């Protein structure tokens, strides 16, 4: 065993199984703890006279014979720890009136003999928790009067009889927390005065125990987790001077008007959950308190005398509860976080907050402000967290909030002026209702919550000035030539073939197409290089609405038309349905009609991006407007495919090869033409496949209006009946 | 009542790490939370790392990953260990005892009953 | 006092004490384990034996004779260990098979089984 000079021999760990040998006659501490010792003989420790530390922990130790402790009348500590020891030694510990500290606490201790702790009267601090106990000892605790701390920590303790700690006049601490506790009988607590700390913390109490009105100077006290859930009226009259209480997560429904008064050293009070209590903690007399909590309960005002009061309040959380109006919060120097959320408060008035040096965190999220005043947030000079998210807004102060460091804006969809950077000089995390308003920041570096990207563009609505001559001259060439084709076919006031007619009405939807990508790019040409401040506008307002009914109506019409249009050619070539055939293009018109209104029906459909296409969409959404209508056009395009394949099996005259072949081109250039768009549409359905979104929507606008600018080009340069049509028309001018 | 005697930690330049060990002499009760506090010189204390009887451990965000709290409950020690020392680390250090609570500990230094003597880190860029 | 040890019966002898002290008995130690109490007799003559180990043998005592006579019959291999005799003179304790409350203990004996 490995010695040392101090007379503090160190014997852990040797693998001994009995007491060392050939040691110094005398010795003051002795540290056989790890060495697996089975039992003490008669006498083992006769060799040691002068011994008053005693270290064995650790070690399986099962017998200790009643006079192997004989002749240590000098020892003060004896640790006997993590041993089998199913019962405590009453006669082995006997004789030792000396000794101060007794730790019994990793055995297996389930019986305690009544004769224990016998003879000792100098004994202070006494361990038996983590052992097996039904009952608390009463006779052999009453034994020891001069104990000033007890642990009876984590035994099976079920509950705790009268006059249990009667005689232990000069205890400090007691410790009962982690056991089965129940039922505390009202004096169970009598005579154990100067308890300073009391821990019943994970016991099963229903009921708030009334016997700690018996301890007069009590600084601690733990009922953590249990099951209280009233807490009455001078709960705690008979401790005015304890600093601690620990309720935390048990379930509260009441707590009582006058629960925590005139306790002038309660230092936090922390309520969660009891949603029963209406009236503010009538607080007076708690001055010292520096953090209050408040549950999610009916609690509507607030006392005006908060701050005149509670000089060294640092936090306040009042939070889920009801609150509608706020007192003047000058004062409270100290205070540095106020939580209000999810409370009911209509307006922010100018003294609300004045003062309130070293305000550090704000929160008001989830409230119903409507108003706030222009210098509401003057006064407040660190404030560096403003959380007003959901609150329903309409304009924000800028002044006085310089030093944010973080600022939350997230549900105020009625906010949407810009708010300007320059007085923001310190952000670092943004969150605003639009993307429009955020990209004024750019990205110190500020993060903003919703991404600007490209669907959101601030600089520029269609992008690069390739796109933008594109955009324009598609615009143009469609305008002009649907309406020459409208012209050149509607102003013979004749005799309409079928087949005439439906060409007029296809460049009918796609003249209207064309105003459709003329007024997207007039905007862009208007709103070129500063389209932060249109966008916003844009989009709420119906000049996004009406953009996107123009263009969801004359895609669907045009595609109508056209499945119309197969199926009179297949008639015709089958073998006088001028009437039935106008009545089904009316029809068609009006099923693009409802198809481009059900979105105004819809919520949001067309707020998605400016260019307010609403099958276009994002990953999110998916939404079942527009995946119903691309599936719709690609049916569509399957049966009239199918039907005139069949046409070409039952075919294999010369006007009527002209029209199948004018309409085959129609049909082969509106298919290429909505086959990427579609594809694009269908794109976010699937997490594998990843497309930029400047390209998609680059090919979207050059893709979409690209049928209805190309049709009319070949209905006038490849069809031989324009030329008749257009020499009519001379005919009937001149 | 615990003595909670604490010793370790000296002049040391910046860039370095520094050990602080706390012993407890009295009751030394293994099942409470344990935490260290530093006091700035003409600020107040500040909790910095806080651990339960379990062994969850908090920290507070200036020294989250930078220090390290560890609790010997066989010995009756707790310790602190810091690596790379800025010069705004130079303050005195408490360790601080409490009741049983298994909470991640709150780091107001009203919730400790136990205080030490505090020792002196002085961090010299 | 002194205590000595001497189907197989055996008695502990003790002429220690002046009076026959109540709450005294029998145990028996595992190799390299705790003891546990086989049986104990009060001085009234209450027994009490444990609920597993009861069976044909049974604890007997007499002031006169000063010697405790156990004896066991139809033993079985897994009963055998070493038996000690213990004995508890100062009064104030509950009766009971632990070895906490007893004063003084004897050298124990051996047994074998057939």
């Amino acid at each position: 065993c490995s010695c040392d000079g101090d007379r503090r021999v160190d014997c852990s760990g040797k693998g001994l199984t009995a007491v060392p040998e050939g040691l110094s006659a005398f010795t003051q501490a002795l540290d056989i703890s790890m060495n697996n010792i089975t039992q003490l003989p008669e006498d083992a420790f006769k060799n040691f006279p002068f011994l008053e530390e005693l270290q064995l922990a650790g070690n399986d130790l099962s017998f200790i014979h009643p006079k192997a402790l004989s002749g240590l009348k000098e020892l003060k500590v004896l640790t006997l720890q993590n041993n089998q020891l199913k019962t405590v030694p009453s006669e082995a510990i006997r004789g030792l009136s000396a000794l101060q500290s007794l730790r019994l606490d990793a055995n297996h201790i389930t019986s305690v003999p009544e004769d224990s702790f016998e003879g000792l009267v100098q004994l202070r601090h006494l361990w038996l928790d983590d052992n097996s106990l039904t009952e608390v000892p009463v006779h052999p605790l009453s034994n020891l009067p001069t104990l000033q701390a007890l642990t009876l920590a984590l035994n099976k303790i079920s509950s705790i009889p009268d006059f249990a700690f009667t005689n232990l006049s000069s205890l400090v601490v007691l410790h009962l927390h982690n056991n089965k506790i129940r039922s505390l009988s009202q004096h169970c607590f009598d005579g154990l005065d100067n308890l300073e700390t009391l821990d019943l913390n994970y016991n099963n109490l229903g009921e708030f125990p009334q016997a700690i009105k018996a301890l007069p100077s009590l600084k601690e006290l733990g009922f953590h987790s249990n099951s209280i859930s009233v807490i009455p009226d001078g709960a705690f009259d008979g401790n005015p001077l304890l600093r601690t209480i620990h309720l935390y997560d048990n379930p509260l429904s009441f707590v009582g008007n006058s629960a925590f008064h005139n306790l002038s050293d309660l230092h936090s009070l922390v309520i969660r959950g009891a949603s029963m209590v209406q009236q503010f903690p009538n607080l007076t007399g708690t001055v010292h308190l520096e953090s209050l909590t408040l549950t999610g309960t009916k609690i509507s005002s607030i006392p005006n005398n908060l701050c005149q009061e509670q000089k060294m309040l640092r936090t306040l959380d009042l939070s889920y509860n009801n609150i509608r109006d706020l007192p003047s919060f000058n004062g409270c120097h100290a205070l540095e976080e106020i939580s209000l959320q999810r409370n009911q408060i209509y307006q922010i008035k100018e003294g609300t907050f004045q003062g309130l040096i070293s305000l550090r965190i704000l929160d008001l999220s989830r409230n119903l402000i409507h108003e706030i005043h222009s210098r509401a947030f003057a006064t407040l000079g660190p404030i560096t967290n403003l959380d007003v998210s959901f609150n329903e807004l309409t304009s924000f102060p800028t002044e006085g909030l310089n030093g944010l460091n973080q600022l939350k804006l997230v549900g105020n969809f009625k906010l949407k002026e810009a708010l300007a950077a320059k007085d923001f000089v310190n952000l670092r995390s943004l969150s605003v209702p639009y993307a429009y308003q955020c990209c004024a920041f750019w990205g110190i570096i500020i993060h903003c919550t919703p991404s600007t990207g490209a669907f959101k563009p601030c600089e520029y609505l269609l992008g690069s000035w390739m796109i933008r001559l594109t955009v324009w001259f598609i615009f143009l060439v469609a305008l002009f030539f649907n309406l020459l084709v409208i012209l050149t076919t509607f102003a013979s006031c004749t005799s309409l073939p079928s087949s005439k007619l439906f060409i007029g009405l296809i460049s009918v939807s796609n003249l209207f197409m064309g105003i459709y990508t003329g007024i997207l790019t007039f905007l862009d040409a208007v709103s070129w290089g500063r389209f932060a401040e249109f966008g916003i506008w844009w989009e709420t307002g119906s000049g996004c609405k009406v953009a996107g009914f123009l263009a969801v109506f004359s895609s669907e019409s045009a595609i109508f038309l056209l499945m119309l249009a197969t199926v009179e050619r297949s008639l015709s070539a089958k073998d006088n349905h001028l009437k039935q055939f106008r009545v089904a293009a009316l029809l068609a018109f009006l099923g693009a009609t409802v198809a481009g209104c059900f979105p105004l029906f819809h919520r949001g459909e067309y707020s998605a991006s400016p260019l307010c296409l609403p099958f276009p969409t994002g990953e999110t959404p998916s939404l079942g407007f527009t995946v119903t209508l691309v599936l719709l056009n690609s049916l569509a395009f399957l049966l009239m495919a199918v039907i005139y394949t069949k046409l070409y099996c039952n075919l294999e005259e010369n006007s009527q090869s002209s029209m199948i072949k004018h309409v085959a081109w129609l049909i082969f250039t509106n298919c290429i033409f909505f086959c990427p768009v579609a594809f694009f549409s269908f794109a976010p359905l699937i997490t594998a496949i990843s497309i930029s979104p400047e390209i998609m929507k680059s090919v979207t606008l050059i893709f979409f209006p690209l049928p209805a600018c190309l049709n009319p080009v070949l209905y006038v340069f490849f069809n031989p009946k324009f030329k008749e049509d257009w020499k009519l028309l001379k005919r009937r001018v001149t | 009542q615990v003595q909670l005697q604490e010793s370790g930690g000296g002049s040391v330049q910046a860039g370095g790490s520094l050990r602080l060990s706390c012993a407890a002499s009295g009751y030394t009760y293994s099942r409470t939370c344990m935490a260290w506090f530093r006091q700035a010189p003409g600020k107040e204390r500040e909790g910095i790392a806080t651990i339960n009887s379990d062994g969850t451990t908090t920290y507070a965000d200036s020294v989250k990953g930078r220090f390290t709290i560890s609790r010997d409950n066989a010995k009756n020690t707790l310790s602190l260990q810091m690596n790379s020392l800025k010069p705004e680390d130079t303050a005195m250090y408490y360790c601080a005892a409490a009741s049983l609570s298994t909470r991640g500990c709150s780091r107001a230094e009203w919730e400790y009953r136990y205080w030490g003597q505090g020792t002196q880190v002085t961090v010299s860029s | 006092v002194q205590l000595v040890e001497s189907s197989l019966r055996l008695s502990c002898a003790a002429s220690g004490y002046t009076y026959s002290p109540y709450c005294m008995g029998w145990f028996r130690q595992a190799p390299g384990k705790a003891r546990e109490g086989v049986a104990t007799v009060d001085l009234d003559g209450s027994t009490i034996y444990a609920d597993s180990v009861k069976g044909r043998f049974t604890i007997s005592q007499d002031n006169a004779k000063n010697t405790l006579y156990l004896q066991m019959n139809s033993l079985k291999p897994e009963d055998t260990a070493m038996y000690y005799c213990a004995s508890r003179t100062r009064a104030g304790v509950t009766c009971g098979l632990n070895w906490a409350i007893f004063s003084y203990w004897g050298q124990g004996t051996q047994v074998t089984v057939s």
